[PDB]
RNA sequence: AAUAG
């Protein structure tokens, strides 16, 4: 019934409901909940822990940044000394009872409850947060991939049986090279390839120590944390796209159309929800504003323009022109150069400069004078062309040229040829003129210097002469 | 070097292929430095260096160092003008619909597809699934789902199923498609199908999946993934005065395209909420369409003017696009412009030429010889030598300019004579003089006018301007073969002066021993010009065998009249000037001169003819005074006659005897009666004089008033004319168009009164409304019309058949319109013309009918005769000599490579400014319609027989009672439908009436055959039919204007050439234009050109298809060589619109109008166009296959052949 | 737009 994508946008807006305070903490809580399933599971690697040892190891050493380490601790380096301290301490108990009392053993797990638990008091930076995410999604696809061969070459149930544990065991090797079903003789020939496949298993598996089970466990969990977080995430986006609306409306006729606006301000609110925190107690509005309000600035500032101008002459453009309406309406008469340089403390020539760097490129279908069927770009010459005259003195130079040259000794002729890179592609200096017969600087410039002394007579240079 | 141009769909391969580098920037240039960015929009890397062999690093800044990328930057070192054809390319983050192929109607993709395009719209939009893959599902591919609908069938059945929404479902459902499985249903489908909608889209959608499998296209290119990006210089950024900058607004399209396309992938590398993402992709599409076709989607995209920006559609199409503003026509070098004034002293092929304005325009040819004579040493000493304007350079120019013809013309140029050549003769001034005798061709006056001069520079162009273009060899009008330097205005009056009578003037009665004597006599004032005398004259005629018969005898004669003779040329009786000589003499001497002497002897004439009536008009005197407008005393008596019979008519009227609208009736007759009464009066008056003569009596004489010598001789003046000025204006109109009781009693000698004055400016207004709208009217039927012929050209000399058109006399009524000897003037014969009543051939086949043998068949008194015709032409491609006939231009038979259809096109559309029973003769009755044939076997009436005193060859003796312009012209040559039309018998039968079903009526017919056939008759209709007739095809059942194409139908080519040709002839003939038949056959001819299949046979041609003649004859004569059966087909009659836009030419039809169709039914069908006409030749920069260039284009043809 | 043809 309509073609605007911008009623359309309105209307897939405004068939979700607006959030209220209540709504609002819920859905920050979900996040929060996601995260902290997804910080569990990734604790729950031998990788993990030690990375974040040492990042504080080298921090405590003053050779890092703090920020880069951690932004904040969770409360139901005065403070990071003893709590990193504490971690350490722990991570030596729970490599102590990790194998020698027995993985099944209590031990084993009551040390790495408690290491989540201490783990769950501490709030990453995104960037490392990430950067631990993506070698475990690496070393799970990895893993999907190597699975989907082996499936892909066996074609079932046999497998079936025995995917639970001997996935990657050389037990279910064993088995198949025991088995004898007609399909066999072909799994047997294969069973080279999947050979190499589950050798190179090997190395990942010793990188984790989890077998198989471990690793599939803690990919469902971060999957699950994952998945929910950002579907809280959605829904929060969703509630505040009509927030995005109402602030993108006062930044029309600025060199963006409306639905740009409200795209960069949509991004500048995910952005806002990667980083809210309900525990302040002020209200997601309050903290949205300011992102989608930078988000939308930043984008007219670089999008805005034929010609680009950087951020901080964008905001000298801006506030020139704030303090150019403010003195207008002060003195009643246009601000001359030297009044808003002073009112500015900045030079008057950053002023003039300012001033006219300032202006958006015209239009070559605009019209000339008071006619509607002119254009300006008919009207524009072509500068780089050569006239045709140019190009006939040109060719009457080469030809005269080469008559003086014809009337030289043809070393001479040669020389200077060389020297002046006629009928050449390129110059040449003395020294590969002197490579010609006899590599000599101080000759070669003499027998230049006579072919140009025997030039400059008046006998045959009347004709070059009308040349100048 | 090319022999075609191909169009076709652009993969993304091959755009890719055209691409020198990827756009990833929205940057154009540095806001510092004025650089191009790298990346962008103006990168050096992608489309070339800014400065010739240099890049932008300055490091390799030379042509030693040329094809050679620095690594520094990557510009290659290599020329700037590269930057004019190196494109660049974006790599599309979602596929996007391409709006020519979605939104031009027909809709490519939906008729492809089978979809409407209301749900192709809803996918593409984002608001309902398609699905592009079933599975195992009862799901059915391209059949929409809702979201709903998606989400629950997703539950139901899971991943069985693919359902997607978007371009991407588009593409996909595109490429799933099996073409050849397709065309094979539709077949299967069409062989068993009755109804004539389905068997229409059928046949459409089977022609364009056909179209699709044979061009190599394929469908999902109408889907663009990578999109090309333009040459920068083609979209310059370049720096105005003052640091100001233009650009186009491309860059704005192009911008917004990259930054939408930037955002889309950034929303999806941050994993969006779909709805977004959904935006974004809605956004790229809306930014693609504007920047391909603004406004077509919705709402224009408009620029910080307020005004929308200009796409590249925009770029191509339309009166201001390139095809029209820089293809079809350009601006040129060495040419100039500037008013013409008058020059009478100049001869036929001069025309006087300023010294400074040909100093510039010869300036190459004045360096060339200052050089070659050594005057000059080089080039720059002869430019200081123009430019101090020395003696020596003078005499150079007069050198250059010797025997350089040089090129005039005026807009508008309505025809060919608008360009005409002359010798140029060097003048001192700034005007441009201009011989009087070519004005007429010009329609050049001189109060204002200013003609645009232009140097042919080679050889070949000096010598089309010497043989073809110079004015002595334009001398009759191409339209109607009638001479065009007729003499005009003061001339004529001075041939007038001088060749009148006048009684007892001085010097009468004498003797006279030549025309030498009298202009002795008449410089001695011994006589007068106006003396009658007795003239000693030797007169030599040249009869048609060439005999010279040269006799003296003594003839009465006036003094004027031999000293006009001495210039006459040899060969010509004294009888052309032994009368007065008005316009219409002169014509007559210059006609005759033409035809019995040739064309040297004409031009002399003519220049002599020239001088002598300005000459004698200078001495005649001739002056206007208010003593000269004589108002007879009649005027009065007669004003008051009619004023008091229209108080009794008033008197009347206040009686009730008569109503109001007999009143005004009766007014107005009156008024129109005493208008007439008084401009008889008046030029009773006028026309007459007293004299006393040598005997002493008293003798009439006719008047030497100067404004009746004027209107009389046709120099300037009509009797209208002079009645305003001396007698009545008469009755005026409203704005409306009625008719104002009391009329203006006064004339221009008396003045008018306020009242007066406002009724004439009423319809002084509105003429001038007229003439200014009929101007553009009148332009675009000549453009419509040229457009529509501009392929026909003289291909051969004899095409071989035997076909022809039956040509009389035209009667429409009881006297000949137009002569038969008018109409086959210039005609070849088609078939023997036997004398009637005898078995002799007197005009054998294929014999052009020139003045004798048209003087032959008027003597032995032929009524009907067939010739050949343009329009029964059996040539391949254009026209033969033979069927065309004599050039009117030329007066011999047109030569091989003529451009006969511009020319027909121009003669039709030049004249459209001026476009707004009792027997009489004694013979027998002949029925067919009533027909009155003389003793002789002339048909001299032709009258109508609605359903008489005379039977069947019954004698009868004299008076025996036996019992808007344009707009007609543009609808006839349009083929426009009548809003009521004719209801024609279709077949021939018996009528029986019918069954009277509600609405409207049906009536039956019985075949010979037994067949019935129903036809559908509206209530309100007068049929003309009674049961148990046989009424033959083509008869008239409802009377009604009759539509061009029923005619065509029923009755065949020559019956609806012959209705047009006499429709139009009939609105030019009524204005007093003269316009050869030949002309409009050729237009016909053009409407002409489709034939709709009826029967397949078994070449392959679709039933129903309509698809080109010639290409039909080719195949069945080929087939028929082959013994195989041949096709069968209705010919159509196509407007001059529709048949342009659809000719075989993609490149002539777009350079029309409707561009963007055009291009879009091109390229999805991968037409290839081989440059066969004008129009592409024009384009292209080749030469036009006519005149100089057809034998050039012949030899190709050769080539290709082996 | 205004003006000339
Ligand atoms: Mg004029
Ligand atoms: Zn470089
Ligand atoms: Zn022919």
């Amino acid at each position: 019934r309509t073609t605007d994508p911008v009623r359309m946008y309105m209307r897939e807006m405004g068939t979700v409901e607006l959030l209220t305070r209540e709504g609002e903490i819920d859905i920050a809580k979900r996040i929060e909940d996601g995260i902290n399933q997804v910080q569990s599971a990734i604790a729950e690697y031998p990788g993990t822990i030690p990375y974040i040892l040492e990042q504080f190891d080298r921090v405590q050493a003053e050779e890092l940044r703090l920020t880069d380490l951690i932004s904040g601790f969770v409360d139901p380096p005065e403070l990071a000394r003893e709590k990193f301290n504490e971690l350490r301490g722990k991570f030596q108990n729970l490599q102590l009872a990790v194998n020698e009392f027995g993985r099944d053993s209590h031990q084993a797990s009551e040390a790495s409850d408690l290491v989540l638990d201490i783990f769950r008091e501490f709030r990453l930076t995104p960037k490392q947060f990430d950067h631990l995410v993506e070698t475990l999604r690496t070393s799970m696809d990895r893993v999907r991939t190597q699975e989907r061969l082996v499936m892909k070459a066996v074609v079932k149930k046999s497998f079936i049986a025995l995917f639970t544990g001997n996935e990657s065991n050389e037990e279910w090797l064993d088995k198949v090279l025991a088995s004898d079903k007609p399909y066999v003789a072909k799994v047997r020939e294969q069973e080279e390839e999947i050979r190499r496949s589950i050798q190179k298993l090997q190395m990942i598996e010793q990188e984790t120590s989890l077998s198989v089970e471990r690793i599939k466990d803690i990919s469902h969990r971060m999957s699950i944390g994952e998945a929910k977080a950002r579907r809280a995430k959605k829904e929060m986006v969703e509630a505040n796209l009509r927030l995005v609306i109402s602030i993108a409306k006062k930044y029309t006729n600025r060199g963006l159309q409306f639905l740009d606006l409200i795209q960069e301000g949509n991004i500048g609110l995910m952005k806002a929800v990667d980083k809210f925190e309900y525990r302040r107690g002020y209200k997601f509005s309050t903290y949205a504003t300011w992102w989608i309000r930078q988000a939308i600035t930043r984008s007219i500032a670089d999008q805005a323009r034929t010609i680009r101008i950087p951020v901080h002459m964008i905001e000298t453009i801006n506030k020139l022109n704030r303090i150019s309406r403010q003195m207008l309406q002060e003195m009643g008469r246009e601000p001359l150069p030297e009044e808003l340089a002073e009112r500015m403390q900045m030079p008057e020539d950053k002023i003039r400069k300012v001033l006219k760097i300032a202006k958006e490129p015209i239009s070559m279908e605009t019209p000339i004078g008071d006619d509607e069927d002119s254009h300006l770009g008919d009207f524009i010459e072509d500068t780089t062309l050569e006239l045709p005259l140019d190009s006939a003195t040109a060719t009457s130079l080469k030809a005269a040229t080469r008559d003086v040259l014809a009337g030289l000794t043809p070393r001479e002729a040669k020389v200077l040829r060389m020297r002046f890179g006629i009928d050449m592609n390129t110059d040449h200096t003395l020294e590969e003129v002197g490579k010609q017969f006899d590599v000599t600087r101080e000759r070669i410039r003499q027998i230049e210097a006579k072919a140009l002394r025997k030039l400059r007579h008046p006998s045959r240079s009347e004709v070059l002469r009308s040349f100048l | 070097e090319f022999d075609a141009i191909k169009i076709g769909l652009a993969s993304p391969d091959m755009i890719r292929s055209w691409s020198f580098g990827e756009v990833k920037k929205p940057e154009t240039i540095n806001y510092r430095t004025f650089k191009p960015e790298r990346d962008g929009l103006f990168c050096a890397r992608i489309f070339g260096p800014v400065k010739d062999y240099e890049c932008l690093c300055g490091k390799y800044k030379r042509l030693k160092h040329r094809g050679v990328i620095c690594e520094k930057c990557g510009v290659e070192v290599t020329q700037t003008k590269v930057r004019r054809d190196r494109m660049g390319h974006i790599e599309l983050a979602s596929p996007v619909a391409h709006i020519w192929f979605l939104k031009s109607l027909p809709s490519r993709i939906g008729l492809l597809m089978d979809m409407p395009l209301r749900d192709i719209e809803r996918v593409l939009y984002f608001e309902m699934y398609v699905v592009t893959e079933p599975g195992m599902t009862d799901l059915e591919r391209g059949q929409m789902l809702t979201e709903e609908e998606y989400l629950d069938r997703l539950e139901e059945w899971g991943d069985e199923f693919t359902a997607k929404m978007g371009a991407e479902a588009i593409k996909d459902l595109l490429a799933s498609m099996d073409l050849p499985a397709e065309a094979e249903q539709m077949r299967e489908e069409l062989d068993t199908t009755n109804s004539e909608t389905k068997r229409k889209k059928l046949t459409k959608r089977l022609k364009l999946v056909e179209a699709f499998v044979a061009s190599g296209n394929k469908p999902e290119w109408m889907i663009l993934t990578v999109l090309p990006v333009l040459p920068p210089d083609l979209r310059p950024l370049v720096p105005l005065d003052g640091g100001r900058f233009a650009t186009s607004d491309l860059n704005d399209l192009y911008r917004r395209v990259i930054n939408r396309n930037n955002r889309l992938k950034r929303l999806l590398e941050l994993a969006a909420p779909d709805i977004i993402v959904r935006n974004e992709k809605r956004m790229l599409q809306e930014s693609v369409d504007a920047l391909l076709d603004n406004g077509r989607r919705g709402r224009a995209i408009t620029g910080s003017n307020k005004r929308p920006l200009k796409s590249l559609a925009d770029m191509i199409k339309g009166k201001q696009g390139r095809f029209r503003q820089n293809l079809l026509g350009k601006r040129v070098d060495y040419s100039g412009r500037s008013v013409i004034t008058v020059g009478p002293y100049l001869r036929l092929h001069q025309c006087g030429l300023p010294k400074k304005m040909a100093l510039e325009l010869f300036k190459p040819f004045i360096y060339s010889k200052l050089e070659t004579r050594g005057l000059a040493t080089t080039i720059k000493a002869a430019k200081k030598m123009v430019e101090r304007e020395e003696a020596v350079v003078w005499d150079i120019l007069d050198e250059v300019i010797r025997e350089h013809p040089v090129l005039l013309n005026r807009a508008p140029t309505l025809h060919r004579l608008g360009i005409q050549a002359f010798e140029p003769v060097l003048i001192e001034g700034k005007a441009i003089q201009l011989h009087p005798l070519v004005c007429a061709a010009y329609n050049a006056d001189f109060d204002g006018d200013q003609m645009a001069v232009h140097v042919p520079l080679t050889l070949e162009a000096q010598l089309e301007a010497r043989t073809l273009m110079m004015s002595t060899n334009n001398i009759l009008s191409p339209a109607s073969g009638d001479p065009i330097i007729v003499p005009s205005q003061d001339v004529v009056l001075g041939l007038y002066y001088m060749t009148r009578e006048k009684i007892n003037a001085k010097g009468e009665g004498m003797y006279l021993t030549g025309p030498a004597e009298a202009e002795k006599a008449y410089r001695t004032k011994t006589a007068e010009l106006h003396a009658r005398v007795k003239v000693r004259i030797t007169e030599t005629i040249k009869h048609e065998n060439g005999k010279l018969t040269t006799e003296t005898k003594m003839i009465d004669t006036t003094v004027g009249r031999a000293m006009l003779w001495q210039i006459v040329p040899k060969g010509l009786p004294y009888s052309l000037v032994n009368q007065k000589l008005g316009k219409k003499q002169i014509s007559n001497l210059l006609n005759e001169a033409y035809r019995k002497l040739g064309l040297k002897d004409t031009v002399i004439f003519a220049d002599q003819i020239m001088y002598t009536g300005f000459a004698y008009a200078a001495l005649s005197g001739v002056s206007v005074g208010i003593d000269d407008m004589v108002v007879p005393a009649a005027k009065y008596t007669e004003i008051a006659e009619a004023e008091e019979e229209v108080r009794e008519i008033q008197e009347q009227f206040q009686s009730g005897l008569v109503t109001a609208g007999e009143r005004y009736n009766k007014v107005i007759d009156i008024w129109a009666s005493t208008n007439d009464r008084v401009a008889k009066a008046m030029m009773e008056n006028l026309s007459s004089e007293q004299v006393i003569n040598r005997q002493g009596e008293q003798e009439k004489q006719e008047s030497f008033n100067s404004i009746y010598m004027m209107a009389d001789s046709g120099a300037r003046g009509s009797a209208a004319q002079i009645r305003q000025l001396a007698g009545m204006r008469g009755l005026m109109a409203r704005p409306d168009g009625s008719i104002i009781e009391t009329p203006i009693t006064a004339n221009f000698k008396e003045g008018l009164n306020v009242l007066q004055y406002f009724i004439s400016t009423h319809g002084a207004r509105k003429g001038l409304a007229d003439t200014a709208l009929k101007t553009a009217n009148s332009g675009y039927l000549t453009r419509r019309l040229v457009d529509v012929a501009q392929d026909v050209v003289v291909t051969e000399h004899d095409c071989g058949t035997l076909e022809g058109v039956v040509m009389t006399p035209h009667i429409e009524g009881g006297d000949v319109k137009v002569a038969l000897t008018e109409l086959a003037l210039g005609r070849v014969v088609s078939e023997d013309i036997l004398k009637p009543g005898t078995d002799e051939v007197l005009i054998p086949r294929n014999t052009l009918l020139d003045e004798k043998w048209c003087k032959v068949i008027n003597d032995n008194s032929v009524d009907q005769i067939k010739v050949r015709s343009v329009v029964t032409c059996d040539s391949d491609f254009g026209c033969c000599a033979q069927c065309y006939g004599r050039d009117l231009a030329r007066g011999h038979l047109v030569n091989q490579g003529e451009a006969v259809g511009v020319i027909a096109a121009q003669s039709i559309g030049e004249p459209g400014t001026q476009l707004t029973i009792q027997a009489k003769n004694n013979g027998s009755v002949k029925l067919h319609e009533l027909t009155i044939i003389d003793e002789f076997g002339r048909t001299k009436e032709k009258h109508k027989l609605p359903y008489l005193s005379k039977a069947d060859g019954d004698a009868v003796a004299a008076g025996e009672t036996v019992a808007g312009g344009l707009p007609r012209v543009a609808d006839l040559f349009e083929a426009r439908k009548p809003k009521e039309p004719a209801i024609l018998a279709e077949h021939s039968g018996t009528v029986s009436f019918g069954k009277e079903t509600k609405g409207k009526r049906r009536l039956i017919i019985t075949r010979d055959s037994g067949d019935t056939y129903e036809e559908m008759i509206p209530k309100h209709r007068q049929l003309n039919v009674f049961e148990g007739e046989r009424i033959e095809r083509g008869d008239v059942i409802a009377d009604g204007p009759e539509s061009p194409h029923d005619i065509l139908r029923l009755r065949g080519i020559h019956a609806v050439t012959t209705y047009i040709a006499n429709e139009v002839q009939e609105v030019y003939r009524l204005q007093g234009v003269k316009i050869n038949d030949k002309h409009i056959e050729t237009i016909v001819r053009q409407m002409l050109r489709k034939c709709t299949i009826t029967f397949a046979g078994d070449s392959e041609f679709l039933p129903g298809e309509t698809v080109e003649y010639s290409q039909v004859k080719i195949a069945n004569r080929k087939l028929v060589e082959e013994g195989k059966e041949p096709a069968r087909f209705e010919r159509e009659l196509l407007g001059i619109t529709k048949a342009s836009l659809a000719t075989e030419s993609f490149i002539s039809a777009a350079s029309f109008q409707e561009t963007t169709r055009v291009l879009t039914e091109a390229a999805v069908s991968g037409k290839r166009d081989d440059l066969r006409g004008l129009k592409e030749n024009v384009i292209v920069g080749r030469l036009i296959p006519a005149g100089t260039g057809f034998a050039y284009h012949q030899d190709r043809q050769a080539k290709r052949a082996q």
